[PDB]
RNA sequence: AAGAUGAAAUAAUAAUAAUAAUUAUAAGACUAAUAUAUGUGAAAAUAUUAAUUAAAUAUUAACUGACAUUGAGGGAUUAAAACUAGAGUAGCGAAACGGAUUCGAUACCCGUGUAGUUCUAGUAGUAAACUAUGAAUACAAUUAUUUAUAAUAUAUAUAUAAAUAAUAAAUGAAAAUGAAAGUAUUCCACCUGAAGAGUACGUUAGCAAUAAUGAAACUCAAAACAAUAGACGGUUACAG
């Protein structure tokens, strides 16, 4: 019937979510579904919500609230952020089992940010990968932090901080540097604590 | 007669009446300044002029409701412009 | 009924502080007793420097013992309790409230009550209190 | 109970009219019993207005209750007229009492020495 | 009288433990 | 020197986007920026002046429950339980 | 808490404030008049400073607000009055 | 004919009771699935599954077979 | 023996006029409780008093903006003349008059710069009504 | 020198050391923030604190079995002002006495200020005593907030009620009302052109002021309500 059918519908598969859009707190992992619409739909505002999408919106991804308001509006925000720094911890190799064998709400294990296995390494032409190298940003002069790759680790360092950093100060995030991520590891909150070496 | 002295200055520094500052000796008038938000705060310049002459309590709740109403305008009128920028912001 | 008493008592022997609200801790607890009532608790609240300068007769007052008494008694001896105090120069100041006993027989002060004990059996703990 | 509340004095013998004017056990609502229960509940009232006569608010809602047990008793005296009577005589009250118009007036706290 | 007594020793006369906001 | 207000600082273990390095960023925080709202009894803390004062001004004035946010009972005893300090000689 | 305004005749601010930026210029000559206040006038340590101020100006000495439209044509969509 | 949780037996009517609900048969009914609950378990129990991208364009629903 | 613990500069700003009243603060080396009270409250003796009509101001002119400057300035001139700057000061501000500013810019300002060096509180004693004497009616201007 | 005002001046501010400042005494009256009269109360009213007594809430259980609604007359309470006795009298302040302004001031502004405002014991029973909207009952389409309960696991944008705001239908001369100014039922009070007039006369009650009841002749074609378009305002804001 029209009810099962609603029931098994796309709209019905996305979670009732009421959470700020805008969010100013410490941020952890996602909290809202991001909705993707193809380029031909996007061409005619179609997003499979209730309404069109104003035609300003460039982007093919974001984040909804409520499907229709008192408003008139559909509560969303044009934003598509945070798959890539999922995608790109993809690209950091690192590894972090719940996976293996009434209802709890903790975070299990991983929560669908990696779903690799720790005993692996990289082969590559040059040969075996033995540590892994991503660039990033060293952010505050205090340990020290960075901004790698989506995600902020504090960086254990080697010896002494190089003197660019006390030449340039607070201006220290402008410039870009090397790191090696020593290891990651998730809090129960769902925090990501790695960390990395300057090298 | 010795732990007297010694207790004086706290004594004395409880009884506050929270209408005071410490001035900063570099900016003397950011001391004034914050004297005068803490005045503005305790809507005592307010408050004086109220005292000054004699208002009939009919016309005192009058006032009260008139101004009560006018906050409670702006609240609305602030949480109606904030609609508006946000759906100018995403395209409506 | 239960009431709960707050006393401000005066200090002016600086050696011995605690002198007077013992005084007056006995002398209102023999009250109460000696006319059909009981005293729940004493809670000995600390030494504690008065909001202003307040005065009571002709002595001005800057700091006080602070007292709690949380006492089952009737309302004519409460009356005459709080006259006493009023009259009596050691209390700088005095204030007896009614604590409800509709609901539960036994019932902490608002100390206590505050901090989350609900009752006294809470205060002194709960084993082998199922007998 | 002499360090208890009046409230619960009044329960007390709220409870004991009842249980002597109910007909079987778990009888509340019989004109008898309501009779009884606003007689206790109008002499404290009356007691608290003699030591309060400038209270005009309990004195009205004195006179509401006096009337309201006037009407409770003329329709038992219209359902059951032998129990109406031995209710009014229990009761310390008369036919007359009951049936003739009553308003807490200046006139009856005169004539009747309320104060 | 001998119960208000020994409480009143214990609270005031001795040292204890007293309800004095930090 | 950069001056603090004018740098964003992402806390340890938190995601970010390329906009949070952004003087947007700080605007929209700033744009966006206790146990009587736990379901206790304000009543009870009558004999407590350091609670009570952590809900008046300076001057001792009581704070509009615009101010302290909490519920129409609880604001309501909350000023019962200020005015009973004043009156029993505390606070 | 959310407070919620009656059908209005307009949604309009009476002065919206626009947020003008003060000219370089300006603050460039601020920065000289205090350097020559501390080091003194003429002084050898600002002086680089007076080149940037003698190239700022040397062309010339110094070198809005759309709420009330947008707030008309969006008040009938989110004002939120009852249908008729 | 037996005692409630309580253990009383219903013998006359209550309040609730005695009073006509023609509003709850013309009100919209609300629509309630179980899967409602367990899908939002499971994006509380795997936050990161949120941000792999969803496509709420239908493309044809009678067409499914699975 | 009469030590001076610190000085008090109090200004009242009414409508009509400004008062402005420099003071000393004497004390006394010498019951516990009768030592404490003397101590919270000290005595407090004039040394310096002024009004706008001591500067010549009259009528009106007393309440203007240039009055209480002037009566500032001047009244700064005379702590230093008669060396009273050698404890420090204590600024009380009565009431929210119009030559409130001007206290404050002359004290701010080139007149009070040798005063301020050594003023280290400023207070308010403003006196408001919780509730009590009938205030006068409204004038029907 | 102070005090006041638009600016000033006042028979009683100050050299008899005033105003201002710091203390110390006595007096009365009033109750800042919270605060929305949200609420409570039949209305009038009522928000500084504590206590004694009285009354007021929702649900469940049991009981009575129409005992109910309204209500002429009547009864009670009733702001401010007023009066009668006592005490009180700090501020404010009719009247009065003066100073200003003005062509004139009999007024607005200013000073001194009597009664009164305050308490106790009474008289009286009037207010734009207003929601200008009597009470009760059945029903009536929504939305949004709160407010108060009941749950279920902050989340159910949770359900049940009442307050508030905007409405649909309906009603209305329209303004507008909107769960009553709607659809119906029951009871009570009131109205029949303006003015004369809530006036006169009489009667009833009060210490009195007064309160209740309450006309008639004569004059006229008027009189009023809502809204419309103008003019006007010692009417606001925006631009040029
Ligand atoms: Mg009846
Ligand atoms: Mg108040
Ligand atoms: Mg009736
Ligand atoms: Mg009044
Ligand atoms: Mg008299
Ligand atoms: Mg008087
Ligand atoms: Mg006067
Ligand atoms: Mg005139
Ligand atoms: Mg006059
Ligand atoms: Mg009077
Ligand atoms: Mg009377
Ligand atoms: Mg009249
Ligand atoms: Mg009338
Ligand atoms: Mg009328
Ligand atoms: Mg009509
Ligand atoms: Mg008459």
């Amino acid at each position: 019937t029209l009810a099962e059918l609603l029931g098994r519908s796309r709209i019905a598969q996305v979670a009732n979510n009421h959470k700020p859009l805008t969010y100013t707190g410490k941020k952890f992992h996602p909290t809202h579904q991001i909705i993707e619409t193809k380029p031909s739909t996007l061409y005619r505002q179609e997003w499979g919500l209730k309404s069109a999408i104003p035609s300003k919106i460039k982007s093919r991804y974001l984040v909804y609230n409520d499907l229709d308001t008192l408003e008139r509006i559909t509560t969303f925000e044009p934003r598509g952020g945070t798959q890539w720094n999922r995608l790109r911890f993809q690209e950091m190799g690192v590894p972090i089992n719940p996976f293996f064998k009434k209802f709890n709400t903790e975070i299990i294990g991983t929560g669908g940010l990696s779903y690799s296995l720790p005993g692996k390494l990289k082969n590559s032409p040059n040969g075996v990968i033995q540590r892994t190298v991503v660039p990033g940003r060293i952010l505050n002069v205090v340990k020290w932090l960075a901004a790698i790759g989506g995600f902020v680790a504090d960086v254990v360092f080697f010896q002494s901080p190089p003197s660019s950093f006390n030449s340039m100060g607070d201006f220290i995030r402008m410039k870009t540097f090397l790191f090696e991520i020593l290891e990651a590891s998730m809090e129960k909150n769902g925090s990501v604590s790695m960390h990395a070496r300057l090298l | 007669a010795e732990i007297a002295r010694s207790s004086v200055e706290n004594a004395q520094m409880r009884f506050n009446s929270g209408k005071s500052i410490i001035v900063n000796k570099n900016n003397p008038a950011e001391s004034f300044k914050r004297l005068n938000r803490i005045m503005f705060e305790n809507n005592i310049p307010g408050d004086k002029r109220s005292q000054r002459f004699y208002m009939k309590p009919g016309k005192v709740a009058e006032l009260k409701r008139s101004q009560r109403h006018r906050k409670e305008f702006m609240m609305g009128f602030k949480r109606l412009i904030e609609i508006v920028k946000d759906a100018k912001r995403k395209g409506y | 009924m239960l009431y709960e008493l707050i006393g401000l008592v005066r200090i002016t022997n600086s050696n011995a502080p605690k002198l007077e609200a013992k005084e007056l801790s006995s002398t209102i607890g023999k009250l109460i007793i000696q006319n059909r009532g009981v005293v729940r608790d004493i809670v000995p609240m600390g030494i504690r420097y008065l909001p202003k300068i307040m005065k009571k007769d002709q002595e001005k007052h800057f700091r006080a013992y602070h007292f709690l008494m949380l006492f089952d008694s009737s309302a004519a001896v409460q009356s005459e309790i709080l006259r006493t105090l009023k009259k009596d120069p050691r209390v700088i100041r005095s204030s007896i409230v009614k604590v409800d006993l509709d609901k539960q027989l036994d019932r902490a002060s608002s100390l206590h009550r505050s901090l989350g004990k609900k009752s006294i059996l809470e205060l002194v703990n709960e084993d082998y209190q199922s007998i | 109970m002499r360090n208890s509340e009046n409230k619960n004095a009044i329960k007390m013998a709220v409870e004991l009219a009842r249980k002597e004017f109910e007909r079987f056990p778990g009888d509340t609502g019989s004109s008898e019993v309501q009779a009884a229960c606003m007689t206790v509940r109008i002499q404290n009232m009356a007691n608290h207005i003699k030591e309060h006569r400038k209270d005009f608010a309990n004195t009205r809602n004195l006179r509401i209750l006096v009337q309201q047990r006037q009407a409770i008793l003329r329709y038992l005296k219209r359902d059951n007229p032998e129990k109406y009577y031995w209710t009014i005589q229990k009761l310390g009250l008369n036919d007359a009492a009951i049936t003739d118009e009553f308003n807490m007036d200046r006139r009856y706290m005169q004539d009747y020495e309320f104060f | 009288e001998s119960q208000l007594l020994k409480k009143i020793d214990k609270v005031f006369n001795d040292e204890t433990e007293e309800f004095t906001d930090a | 020197k950069i001056d603090q207000s004018l740098s964003k600082k992402l806390p340890k273990g938190t995601i970010y986007d390329p906009f949070d390095f952004s003087m947007g960023r700080i605007h929209l925080d700033r744009k966006y920026q206790d146990i009587m709202k736990s379901g206790a009894n304000p009543l009870e803390f009558y004999a407590r002046p350091r609670i009570l004062s952590r809900y008046v001004t300076s001057t001792g004035r009581i704070q509009h429950r615009d101010i302290t946010g909490l519920s129409a009972k609880n604001q309501r005893r909350l000023s019962k339980a200020i005015r009973r300090c004043q009156a029993i000689g505390l606070m | 808490p959310v407070y919620r305004l009656p059908p209005l005749p307009r949604l309009k601010v009476k002065k919206p404030i626009i947020r003008q930026e003060a000219n370089k210029c300006l603050v460039l000559m601020s920065n000289l008049l205090q350097c020559w206040s501390s080091y003194g006038h003429m002084s050898p340590k600002c002086a680089g400073l007076v080149t940037e101020l003698k190239s700022c100006t040397s062309e010339s000495a110094l070198g809005k607000s759309n709420i009330n439209y947008h707030a008309a044509r969006l008040y009938d969509r989110i004002n939120g009055k009852p249908h008729d | 004919p037996h005692a409630n949780n309580k253990g009383l037996y219903k013998t006359r009517p209550n309040s609730s009771d005695k009073r006509v609900g023609v509003k709850r048969l013309y009100r919209p009914p609300k629509l309630t699935y179980v899967e409602d609950r367990l899908r939002s378990l499971f994006y509380k129990q795997h936050p990161w599954e949120l941000s792999r991208p969803k496509i709420l364009v239908e493309n044809e629903i009678g067409d499914e077979n699975y | 023996k009469e030590e001076v613990v610190k000085y008090i500069l109090h200004g009242k700003f009414t409508k009509n006029n400004t008062h402005l009243t420099f003071s000393s603060v004497v004390e006394d080396k010498n019951t516990y409780n009768d030592t404490m009270l003397y101590y919270l409250n000290l005595p407090q003796k004039v040394k310096i008093s002024l009004s706008t009509g001591c500067l010549g101001f009259r009528k009106a002119a007393r309440g203007e903006y240039e009055a209480a400057f002037q009566t500032s300035g001047r009244m700064f001139e005379l702590i230093k003349e008669k060396n009273m700057l050698n404890k420090d000061i204590e600024v009380v501000m009565d009431d929210f008059g119009k030559g409130r500013a001007a206290f404050i810019s002359a004290l701010v300002g080139k007149e009070g710069a040798s005063v301020v060096k050594k003023v280290v509180k400023i207070s308010d004693a403003t006196k408001l009504k919780f509730g009590g004497v009938r205030s006068p009616k409204m004038r029907r201007l």
